[PDB]
């Protein structure tokens, strides 16, 4: 039911993609073996 | 020869309904036909027509 049959309808469209990869450095420092390179703050949720 | 002083036009695309008119008597200054888009054709060879 939710077919779109361009050339049939008039129709054109774009397809627009891209790829992508992360990693993030989990390893050891010279402080020892599983440091994790990132922090986070987290919003105030309890009130006064 | 009857229709002088009209430019006269024949239809002889099966369009005319002869039940309905022997003749239009116009003024043609006073008729416009928009051509947005005269005929074109595309050729179609991966497309797909219908569903189900």
């Amino acid at each position: 039911d939710n077919q779109i049959n361009l050339a049939e309808r008039d129709m054109v469209a774009l397809r627009l993609k891209a790829r992508f990869a992360y990693v993030l450095g989990v390893s050891a420092t010279a402080m020892g073996a599983n440091k994790t390179p990132v922090g986070v703050v987290t919003p105030d949720v309890t009130p006064p | 020869g009857s229709f002088l002083g009209f430019n006269t036009h024949f239809n002889r695309n099966g369009a005319w309904s002869p039940e309905s008119a022997v003749a239009f008597i116009a003024d043609s200054s006073r008729v416009k036909i928009g051509v947005r888009q005269d005929i074109t054709v595309k050729f179609l060879d991966q497309a797909t027509l219908g569903t189900g």
